[PDB]
Order: structure tokens, then C-alpha cells, then sequence
């Protein structure tokens, strides 16, 4: 109350190919429903509106593309074609029974280009003398190459795991040949830093069984 | 038979085409008797002055047209006399005689529906907001429908299947109409009498009735034919009086 | 005092009862009332006047004008069908939202004899005749023009007056029959038939049109009011 | 003859003459009188039939809900509060309003009959032993004293009329007369509040009806207990002009007669008929 | 001070007593029993009459 | 459209007084403010400047037409550190600004502090410096001068009480390095402060 549960279900679409969205309503379902797409630049992107069963008002920009359709008690959103760049994440949105005002927004899930899928891959540098006067140790190590967000991240510290101050991030999709990547900063104290020889990043995907070990040596210079 | 000559004040109508003549709710226009009124002050009663045939402003009806409406008594409140003696006043209490009139030819087709809705309370284009008193009617505009959903924002609800009302339009023969068929009919007209929950009322804070006219079979012909078809609306003030003399208005 | 008894039926709220109540308001003056044009007495008199009716309601035409027009065309076969419905004038879905609809469907019972009256509306030298028929449910919706001859019909010949009126009769085992109705309280099918053709000299179009209309004789009655099933709410309106 | 019962079916035979009852000319805005003896052949037909049902006395009086109060004996929120009033209209349910926005002006004296139950809030202990409660609802006329709060000066009904109701008796009824301004009660006002064309729109003007306060007698309880006033109106006497046509689209506020677009009937297949 | 009227019966001993006992108009009973009408002002609300047996243009 | 543009962005201190302004084209009011903490979007307020029901007490004036100023933010509760967005509804098409976040976190400006990694590898060379602990989100990575600002991956920042950390990774093959000079620059806009430093070759 008001209680929507959208929107399933979108895990992964092909540049060209089709999906159908769908939302819920529980509350006083002869409503104006809309939809609202969004993507991480802001970029509002709104797509379509219906009221109540006509009408349908696709936008200026995806004219001939989206189909929503009611009911009862739910309402879908079918695309053909989804081609990049789009969103993103999708929202189903509600009004009263005029009403181009948008209340009522629920939860909502993601789609985005097709790839293959690939295993993280983790590599370890040795740091520089910034960190050393000031007590702390940021230790380095940039992932690259996964897809998608189905992995595991740790961080092994020749047999001693640390979850104290880790840092986790993830990037959105990059331009020049659609890859993905993490990144790490640990923040440790001088006397734990000596206390290893080699640190060890593992990564782990849903296709591989094994993580991969790369070695560097911090006392070289 | 088809010939109908009406005369009122100095400006007479003669149809060589007609129906006949829907008279209201059977009833003629009269004047206040003196057992319903509730004003003390002796009215004005101008019989020539007010009680004759305006004609109003011509509209063109082509064949993707929706309809239109005429708000009464705010269409007459710039036409002559009439329109004079409502902002020198506080109370009125008019009949009318609404005679619509439409010729196209033996070659055209169509049927409007000419009726006259008393308290036609509009919705608004959108919900939870209220709107501007110039998009229900104005001074002589003729304010037309439209056949899709009007998402407006400070206008009435113009589906023309829904006539502004939230009722279906095909019951609206209740009230008194007439049909132009271009078959055979060519003017329409009604005589519809003062209806009032009350003796006398304002005359700017209430429209009294709604004059609507709606194509229901829309209007065919060759390329070949007249093109422009018109649609002139002649209304009439009937068995007038006022009361409560005032400065100017209207506010 | 007076020995009395409570019979059963006592402190009880029925919704339809006619008993004395005390007034809140004593010796109220009413204010009086004046000759308003168009009062009405009985719901029939609201039932008696005609409506246009949506024949032509295929999707997607219901929320549009084009409901009420009927496709009528110069054809190249005689005894083709222009329209055709059931008649069930509180549950089929081109009777149930008119004007008689929407008063049938606060009652149960109906009874007594409708009217269907055609009116075209096509240019006006345009000829042609139609036939309308109206089959009681022996033996099911006519298929042809010659199966639906055998029932009750008129020839509407479309000439200087521009319109017609179908009487239905009453035929019925039963004195009322059912609004939602049942198999044991079936009407009859209304169908519509090309009689001749529609003939046009030249600079006409083809496509015209005729307005169905709907009412109810002098000896209709309704019995078993009730709510209709036309609005629906959840909450309260604020 | 009697009154309200329906006409007959004279009987008919095979004609042929000039005269022409089936057709006529709908554009006089006529509707025709065809009795079914000037189509076919009919017999003579007695109908014991009556009107009585379709009269507007037997429509209109019925009793329906209009709304529904809801009180408490302790202050939660101010939806739950220790009284609760109403702005007295006949435009918040649906069914009744259907009805009586039918006809334009009606004229009709009220009858007004509450049902009132009441049940115990949820709570981690029910056991206690409480006297039966009494409601009071008092009108207040358009232009009087309200009530602030509980316990306030104005809740003893110096002039204004009031009930006072023990759970467990005969409902509470009360008859109103008619009690407009005008001559009949207007259902539909086409026209605005100020004489600058501006302000509320609507109806809305002309509902000045008052309100309807209701509260507990008693002092408190043990533990606390919501109650529940249903509102029922019963319409007699009454008079009613110039009929509407019956509104197809669905209310969405008590105030304005707003609505969503809709068509005019429900689709179907085509427009013909295929069995034989 | 009592009225007697008779009952709404079938078609092919009847009556009832009603006494008011309010002094208001407006507190007494319904009256069931007017079944009076006359459809002239909707079905025929013309000027000049239109007979069935007579054309209409 | 032109939607809006609104600016964006707010400041501490939530002692009271923000105000987002915003531009338009048209529009004769229809504008609405949405706000979004970490979920879908809330609702105030509605198609003037009157309130709506479940909102707090901060109902903000908004001029008519086409400027709509503002959102009138006063007295605030840290609660309301979120992200505004003004649509217009006049159709075609109904787009918002979208606006700025406003969360700002009062006082001091961090100048930038950067702890820079020397690859030590394989047939790739990927290069990153760890700018952390630097209170402005807003920040502006160049690499190579202005040559290589095409693979870098831009990566979220972690709060853990006024301290953040980007990390912008590039890739270089071997023909620059070891060679070559390399060097991330930072164009800060909150305090304007220059870091420059260079990588340790083996
Ligand atoms: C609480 C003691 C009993 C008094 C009951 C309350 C008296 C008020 C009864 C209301 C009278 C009807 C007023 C008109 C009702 C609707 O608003 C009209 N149909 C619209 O104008």
C-alpha cells in the first residue's frame, strides 16, 4: 500500500532484440500509469504514458518502439528494438486519474548492451614512497575485463584476509571495447604493512573455478 | 408543412426548409407571476429592445470536425440591448429561441444534433485543478470539441463521445433537440423556456444552458462540390425581464 | 400501562421501510416550491424517449464517434447483412449503456414492446430499401435474408421522409423477463438486410450512414429494483 | 380504469391503405408512438401490468451509506481522533450519487438513520469490564459554533438539535425537512462563485448543508476502543426536474464531477451475426 | 383522525390504518401510491402535433 | 524542453536557506520538484506552488512563468541531502533539468592528495593514481597532458567520515613507457589546487 512490485524481468537483452517489462499495482489500479526510464547522467528520458486504456503517448525521441497495454491489475512495456546507448534503469510510475504529475514511483531493474561473458582479471603493482611518511598503506590493484556484475572480489594478504577499511567500486560501460572494472585502496598502519612480503589479489567468476594469482615483488626497486 | 416564418421584436426568419418547432418542456416562455417571485423592486420589461434575433459569429464545418458549444447567457453579453441591460442589473430571466441553420445542396450528406443541455456542468481536461473561466466560453467565440482526449491544462474535458459531461453522448436526446439532417431537414429550431431552480438569477455567475451542436455522421461529398459549409447560429431573447438596478458591472 | 409483546421483527433497520420518524427541525418553513419546467413522476417517461445506440462498437470504435455509424454501401450482391445483435436490452453490449439500458440495469424485471428507429443519413439522392428482421429464438440467428424473412420484419423503403421504426413485438412464455439474462428468458436475435441495393447518380461517395435509435412502447414496466452493475468504487471520493 | 397501469394491445387485422404509421421523421426530435398493432397483426391482449416500481417515491426511497465516520475513544493521529466530523453532502458514495445526479433539481425531505458499531483496538491486553457507551452526534447548522476539541463549550446543544444513543438499542432516526435556499435542491450548477468568473466552480457553491460532529459521552474507557457511524439517507417526499442522462464515466472527487475518458459501451467481434 | 386506504394487491379485508403522530409535514410516512404521469413533455414536446397515421413531411 | 537548465549545486550549511533556481522556454506553470535520496524519486510538490500531502513543511514559492524560482529549502534537517529534478509537462515531450545533488558537507576544502602506482609487467601496462581522502566529489581527471583521456575509467568514491578516493585507471603499451614522461592531472573546482607528480621508473 501503495505497493508495487516492478518491474521484471530484464537480465540480458541482444543490440536489436526483445524484452517485456511489466509492473503491478495493488491500490486503486484505474490510474494514469506511466513509465520512467533513467540512466546515471540525469538524463531524465521519459518514454510513455497511458491513460486508460487508449491513448498510449510515446515521446518524440522512441516514437515506434515501445507498446504498453491494461489489464487488469498489471501493465507491461514491450520494446522492439533496444539499441545502445539506453537505459539503464526503468521506473513504474502513477498518477490520479487526470494527472501528468508522476507520484507513486516503485522499485525498478536494468538492461544494457550483450557481451560474452569474461572473467575478472586482477593485477597487483608496487606502490610509491607517498604513502610511507604518512603511516598509512595504500595498496593498488585495478581489475579489468568482466562482464557482468556476477563475480566475487577479496583480498588475501599472503594467508591473511582484510576486511578493515577495504574499498569496492564499480565502473559503468567503457567506450572502447565495452569492458568493466574494479577497483581497491586499502587503508592498513606502518607495522602491518612490513609484515607481509607479496600481496595477492583474487577474483573469482561464475565461469571460472579458480581465482588468478599474479605476484609482485615490493622490495625491488 | 416545411415553411416556417418567425418574428420577434423587428428582425424576422423565414426557413423555406424546416422540421418543426421543439417547444422546451412544453412549455412557452413567459413572464414571472406574482405568487413565485422574491424580488421587490417593479422589473424593466423591454420587449423590442432585448426580444429579437442576434445572430452570432459562423463557424465551418468540414469533415474531421468535432463540435461545438455555445455557454448562454455568456455568448448574448455583447450583442446589442441585451447585453447592456445584464451589466446594469443583478437579476435576469430570459427564454430563448435557438434557430440553427445549415444549407449545403441535394449532393452533400451529414447529421448534426442541436440540442440545449440545461447545467451542463463540464469536467476538466486534467483532474485536481481548477480551470479558466475563458476555455469553458467566451464573449461570441464558439468553443469547439475534439476527438481525441484533451490534456489540457486549464480547459474543459473535450471528447466529443463523452460531451464534456462524463455521459454518453447518445443520451442526450432527453433534452430538447433536433437533428439537421442534410437529406431532408435544413434549419433547426427550438424555443426552450426559462429553467431555473430559482425565480431570477444572476446572469454572469451562472450559465443557464449549453447549446450543442455535434456532427454525428460526418459530412461526405465529392471534390468536385462547394467545400465550404457553414453553420450560423441565430438565437433570440425571449419574454425578458430584470430586476435590481446597479452600477456597471460585472464584478 | 397497555400489555404489549415484541413480535419478531423488533429493533431491526430494514433498508426499505416506510415508518414516522421525529423531526429534528420543528414547525420548519419550507421554502415554496414554483413551476419548473420538465418534471417527471415515473422512470418510464425517461425510458420513452429514444437514444442512438452503438452498433457499430468492433474495437477499436467504442471511444470515438464513429460507434454510432453504420457502414451502409452500394453492394454487388443483394441479401447481404448489414448489422446484427441480440436482443438483450440490459446485457448485450450495444442495448446495456443506452439510455434504456442504463435505466433497465437498476431493476431486474422487464416487460412490453421496444421501438427501433433507423434514421439515414446519406445524400439525398441516394435511393434504396432495407429489410429488418426480428427473429423470436426458435431456431437460432437466421443466416440469410430468405431464412429471416419468415420472422417478424418490416420493408423500410428510404425515400422523401428519412426514417422508420421497427416495433419488436412481445413474444414471451413469461410476463417479465430477466435483465442478465438466462436461457430460459431468451428475446430474440435483431438482424438487418439489404433489400434491394443503395443506387446513387454520380459525384456521390460510397460510404453513408444510418443512426439506430432505441425506446420503449406505451405498456413497458420494470419490477425488482436493485443496484446496477456500472459503477464500481474502493474508498470513499475526497 | 386505475392509474399507473400500462395500455393494452388492441386487436388488428390485414391493411392496405395510404396511410403510413412505421414511417416518420426523427429530425422534429419525435419519438414515435407506434403501438406494435400498426406493424403487425396483433390480439387482444389485457395487461395487468403496473408502473408501480418506476415511480420516483419507490426509486429514490431506499436507504443507502453515504459516510463512514470513524472515532475513537483515545487520541492516536488526527484520523483517529476522539471526535470526527462531516461535511454533509450526498456526492461521496457512488450509488447514491448515480441516483440523484439523474435529475437536475430535486426537492426531497431527508431521513437519516445511523448504525453504529465499535470495536476493540488491537493491543497486548483486552480483559476489562466497561458500561455500554453513548454516542452523540449533533448537527450544527451552516453558521454555527463548532466544536474545537473535546469537552468544548459548544458540545451542549443549546439550540442544535442532537442524539444520544446507548450500544446495543434500536438505531438512531431523525426526519430533516427540506432545507434549501432556493426552491429545489440544485444537483448541477453550471457556473462559478464570485461574479468575477473566478474562484470554485461547480456545485460545490450551493452544499451548504452544515455538518455532523460525533463523539463518546463517555469520559474514557479502560482500553481504548475505535467506533464506526455509518450515514444512511432515505429521500421522501420527493420531486424531482428535469432529467440528466445517467453518467457513464466513473467519480473521482466528492467536490467537482471530474472523469477519465472512456468509451461509450464495451468491443466486441464484428457487427454481424454468423449461425444459422 | 385515522385514514384508510387500500393495499397494494395482485390482479385476477385490503385496507390499512395509518394515523399521524407527528406535528411536521416533513415526519410523516412515504406516499407509495402516486403512480400518475404524463410522457408528453419528453416524447412529444413539438409545436405543431404529429399524428402517426399523417406523414411527417 | 528546454529543460531547465537548473543550477546547481546547493551548499552547506543546513542551517537554512537553499534555493535551486532553474530556466525554461515557455511554459506558463506546470512545473513539479522530485528528489531522490537512494531510491526511486518522492513527490513535491504538485502543478503550482501549493503543497502536497506527506510531504514535510518546506512547500516552496515558485514564480510564474518561466523562471519558477525556487525550491526554497529552509531549515534543514540533513535528511534532505538528496538530488532535486524540475519537470515541466507541456507536451511534447515533459523532460526535467535534471538539477544537482546538495549535500556538501561543511567546512573544509581538502586540498587534493594523491598516492601515485608504478607498474611493475606483461604485454599491457595499465596506470592509475590514487587520489584519496579529498573532501570534493567534483574533480577533473587529464592524462598525458590531454591525450589519453579516453580510456580512463571513472570510478565511485567511498565516504567514510569526509574522505574520498577516485581512481582513474589508463592503459598504455610499451612504446611510452618506460620511456616517456607520464603524469595524471587533477583540475580541482572546489579549492583550485594544483598536484603534479611523476612516476619512478625501475
Ligand atoms: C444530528 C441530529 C439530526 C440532524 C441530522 C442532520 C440534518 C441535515 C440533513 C441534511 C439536509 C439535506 C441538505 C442537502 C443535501 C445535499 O447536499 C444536496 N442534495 C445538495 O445540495
Amino acid at each position: 500500500d501503495i505497493e508495487l512490485t516492478q518491474s521484471p524481468a530484464t537480465l540480458s537483452v541482444t543490440p536489436g532484440d526483445s524484452v517485456s517489462l511489466s509492473c503491478r499495482a495493488s491500490q486503486s489500479i484505474s490510474n494514469s500509469l506511466h513509465w520512467y526510464q533513467q540512466r546515471s547522467h540525469e538524463s531524465p528520458r521519459r518514454l510513455i504514458k497511458t491513460a486508460s486504456a487508449e491513448k498510449a503517448k510515446s515521446i518524440s525521441g522512441i516514437p515506434s518502439r515501445f507498446s504498453v497495454s491494461r489489464g487488469n491489475t498489471s501493465f507491461t512495456l514491450s520494446i522492439n528494438s533496444v539499441e545502445t546507448e539506453d537505459f539503464g534503469m526503468y521506473f513504474c510510475q502513477q498518477a490520479y486519474a487526470g494527472s501528468k504529475l508522476q507520484p507513486h514511483t516503485g522499485a525498478g531493474t536494468k538492461l544494457e548492451i550483450k557481451r560474452a561473458d569474461a572473467a575478472p582479471t586482477v593485477s597487483i603493482f608496487p606502490p610509491s614512497s607517498e604513502q610511507l611518511t604518512s603511516g598509512g598503506a595504500s595498496v593498488v590493484c585495478f581489475l579489468n575485463n568482466f562482464y557482468p556484475k556476477d563475480i566475487n572480489v577479496k583480498w588475501k594478504i599472503d594467508g591473511s584476509e582484510r576486511q578493515n577499511g577495504v574499498l569496492n567500486s564499480w565502473t559503468d560501460q567503457d567506450s572502447k571495447d565495452s569492458t568493466y572494472s574494479m577497483s581497491s585502496t586499502l587503508t592498513l598502519t606502518k607495522d602491518e604493512y612490513e609484515r607481509h612480503n607479496s600481496y595477492t589479489c583474487e577474483a573469482t567468476h561464475k565461469t571460472s573455478t579458480s581465482p588468478i594469482v599474479k605476484s609482485f615483488n615490493r622490495n625491488e626497486c | 408543412d416545411r415553411v416556417r416564418s418567425i418574428t420577434l421584436g423587428n428582425s424576422t426568419i423565414t426557413t423555406q426548409e424546416c422540421a418543426n418547432v421543439v417547444v422546451g418542456y412544453g412549455v412557452w416562455p413567459t413572464y414571472l407571476s406574482d405568487h413565485e417571485a422574491t424580488a421587490v423592486d417593479q422589473p424593466t420589461q423591454p420587449d423590442v429592445a432585448t426580444c429579437r434575433f442576434y445572430t452570432l459569429e459562423s463557424v465551418k464545418w468540414e469533415s474531421s470536425s468535432a463540435g461545438w458549444w455555445w455557454k448562454f447567457p455568456e455568448a448574448l453579453s455583447d450583442m446589442g440591448l441585451f447585453g447592456q441591460n445584464m451589466q446594469y442589473h443583478y437579476l435576469g430571466r430570459t427564454g430563448y429561441t435557438i434557430h440553427v441553420q445549415c444549407n449545403a445542396s441535394k449532393f452533400h450528406q451529414g447529421c448534426l444534433l442541436v440540442v440545449c443541455v440545461p447545467e451542463a456542468e463540464m469536467g476538466a481536461a486534467t483532474t485536481d485543478h481548477a480551470f479558466n473561466h475563458t476555455k469553458l466560453s467566451n464573449i461570441g467565440q464558439a468553443m469547439e470539441f475534439s476527438a481525441k482526449k484533451s490534456t489540457d491544462q486549464t480547459g474543459p474535458q473535450t471528447a466529443v463521445h463523452n460531451a464534456g459531461m462524463g455521459v454518453a453522448v447518445g443520451n442526450l436526446t432527453i433534452f430538447p433537440h433536433q437533428w439537421i439532417n442534410l437529406r431532408t431537414n435544413n434549419s433547426a429550431t427550438i424555443v426552450m423556456p426559462y429553467i431555473n431552480s430559482v425565480p431570477m438569477d444572476n446572469m454572469y455567475r451562472h450559465y443557464n444552458f449549453t447549446l450543442m451542436v455535434i456532427p454525428f455522421a460526418k459530412l461526405e461529398h465529392s471534390p468536385q462540390a462547394s467545400t465550404y459549409v457553414p453553420i450560423t447560429v441565430t438565437v433570440a431573447p425571449m419574454c425578458a425581464e430584470y430586476n435590481g438596478l446597479r452600477l456597471a458591472g460585472h464584478q | 400501562g397497555l400489555p404489549t409483546m415484541n413480535t419478531p421483527g423488533s429493533t431491526q433497520f430494514l433498508t426499505s421501510d416506510d415508518f414516522q420518524s421525529p423531526s429534528a427541525m420543528p414547525q420548519f418553513d419550507v421554502t415554496p416550491e414554483i413551476q419548473i419546467p420538465g418534471q417527471v413522476r415515473n422512470l418510464m417517461e425517461i425510458a420513452e424517449v429514444d437514444s442512438v445506440v452503438p452498433v457499430n462498437n468492433t474495437e477499436g470504435h467504442v471511444n470515438s464517434m464513429e460507434a454510432y455509424r453504420i457502414p451502409v454501401r452500394p453492394q454487388t450482391s443483394s441479401g447481404e447483412q448489414v448489422f446484427g445483435f441480440q436482443l438483450q436490452p440490459g446485457h448485450d453490449s450495444v442495448l446495456k449503456h443506452t439510455l434504456l439500458g442504463e435505466i433497465l440495469n437498476y431493476y431486474a424485471n422487464w416487460s412490453g414492446s421496444m421501438k427501433l428507429t433507423f434514421m439515414y443519413c446519406g445524400a439525398a439522392m441516394a435511393t434504396g430499401k432495407f429489410l429488418i428482421a426480428y427473429s423470436p429464438p426458435g431456431a437460432g440467428v437466421p443466416g440469410s435474408r430468405r431464412d429471416a424473412m419468415l420472422g417478424t420484419h418490416v420493408i423500410w423503403d428510404v425515400g422523401l421522409q428519412s426514417s422508420c421504426v421497427l416495433c419488436v413485438p412481445w413474444i414471451s412464455q413469461t410476463n417479465y423477463r430477466y435483465v442478465t439474462s438466462d436461457a430460459y428468458t431468451d428475446a430474440g436475435y435483431i438482424t438487418c438486410w439489404y433489400q434491394t441495393s443503395i443506387v446513387t447518380p454520380p459525384d456521390i461517395p460510397t460510404t453513408s450512414t444510418i443512426l439506430c435509435f432505441v425506446s420503449a412502447c406505451n405498456d413497458f414496466s420494470v419490477r425488482l429494483l436493485r443496484d446496477t452493475p456500472f459503477i464500481t468504487q474502493q474508498a470513499l471520493f475526497q | 380504469r386505475a392509474v399507473g397501469r400500462v395500455a393494452d394491445t388492441v386487436a388488428s387485422g390485414p391493411v392496405n391503405t395510404e396511410q403510413i404509421p412505421a414511417l416518420t421523421a426523427v429530425e422534429t426530435g419525435h419519438t414515435s408512438q407506434v403501438v406494435p398493432s400498426d406493424t403487425m397483426q396483433t390480439r387482444h391482449v389485457i395487461n395487468y401490468h403496473t408502473r408501480s416500481e418506476s415511480s420516483i417515491e419507490n426509486f429514490m426511497g431506499r436507504a443507502a451509506c453515504v459516510y463512514i465516520a470513524q472515532y475513537a475513544t483515545e487520541k492516536v493521529n488526527d484520523e483517529l481522533d476522539r471526535y470526527t466530523n462531516w461535511e454533509i453532502t450526498t456526492r461521496q458514495v457512488a450509488q447514491l450519487r448515480r441516483k440523484l445526479e439523474m435529475f437536475t433539481y430535486m426537492r426531497f425531505d431527508l431521513e437519516i438513520t445511523f448504525v453504529i458499531t465499535s470495536s476493540q483496538r488491537t493491543s497486548t491486553t483486552y480483559a476489562s469490564d466497561s458500561p455500554p457507551l453513548t454516542h452523540q452526534v449533533m448537527y450544527v447548522p451552516p453558521g454555527g459554533p463548532i466544536p474545537k476539541s473535546y469537552e468544548d463549550f459548544a458540545w451542549q446543544t443549546s439550540t442544535n438539535p442532537s442524539v444520544f444513543w446507548t450500544e446495543g438499542n434500536a438505531p438512531p432516526r431523525m426526519s430533516i425537512p427540506f432545507m434549501s435556499v432556493g426552491n429545489a435542491y440544485c444537483n448541477f450548477y453550471d457556473g462559478w462563485s464570485h461574479f468575477s468568473q473566478s474562484g470554485v466552480y461547480g456545485y460545490t457553491t450551493l452544499n451548504n448543508m452544515g455538518h455532523l460532529y460525533f463523539r463518546h459521552v463517555n469520559k474514557s474507557t479502560a482500553y481504548p476502543v475505535n467506533s464506526v457511524a455509518r450515514v444512511y439517507f432515505k429521500p421522501k417526499h420527493v420531486k424531482a426536474w428535469v432529467p440528466r442522462a445517467p453518467r457513464l464515466c466513473p467519480y473521482l472527487k466528492a467536490r467537482n464531477v471530474n472523469f477519465n475518458v472512456q468509451g461509450v459501451t464495451e468491443s466486441r467481434n464484428k457487427i454481424t451475426l454468423d449461425r444459422s | 383522525g385515522a385514514q384508510v386506504s387500500t393495499q397494494k394487491t395482485g390482479a385476477h379485508i385490503i385496507h390499512y390504518t395509518n394515523i399521524n403522530y407527528y406535528k411536521d409535514s416533513a415526519s410523516n410516512s412515504l406516499n407509495r401510491q402516486d403512480f400518475t404521469q404524463d410522457p408528453s413533455k419528453f416524447t412529444e414536446p413539438v409545436k405543431d402535433v404529429m399524428i402517426k397515421t399523417l406523414p411527417a413531411l | 524542453q528546454v529543460q531547465l537548465q537548473q543550477s546547481g549545486g546547493g551548499l552547506v550549511k543546513p542551517g537554512g536557506s537553499l534555493k535551486l533556481s532553474c530556466a525554461a522556454s515557455g511554459f506558463t506553470f506546470s512545473s513539479y520538484w522530485m528528489h531522490w535520496v537512494q531510491t526511486p524519486e518522492k513527490r513535491l510538490e504538485w502543478v503550482a506552488t501549493i503543497s502536497s500531502g506527506g510531504g514535510d513543511t518546506y512547500y516552496g514559492d515558485s514564480v510564474k512563468g518561466p523562471a519558477t524560482i525556487s525550491r526554497d529549502n529552509a531549515k534543514n534537517t540533513l535528511y534532505l541531502q538528496m538530488s532535486s529534478l524540475k519537470s515541466e509537462d507541456t507536451a511534447m515531450y515533459a523532460c526535467t533539468g535534471a538539477g544537482g545533488s546538495t549535500y556538501y558537507f561543511d567546512y573544509w576544502g581538502q586540498g587534493t592528495t594523491v598516492t601515485v602506482s608504478s607498474p611493475a609487467a606483461a604485454s599491457m601496462v595499465t596506470l592509475g593514481c590514487l587520489v584519496k581522502g579529498y573532501f570534493p566529489e567534483p574533480v577533473t581527471v587529464t592524462w598525458n597532458s590531454g591525450s589519453l583521456s579516453s580510456g580512463v575509467h571513472t570510478f565511485p568514491a567511498v565516504l567514510q567520515s569526509d574522505l574520498y578516493t577516485l581512481s582513474s585507471s589508463v592503459t598504455v603499451p610499451s612504446s611510452t613507457w618506460p620511456s616517456e614522461t607520464v603524469t595524471c592531472n587533477v583540475a580541482h573546482p572546489a579549492s583550485s589546487t594544483k598536484v603534479d607528480k611523476k612516476i619512478v621508473p625501475r
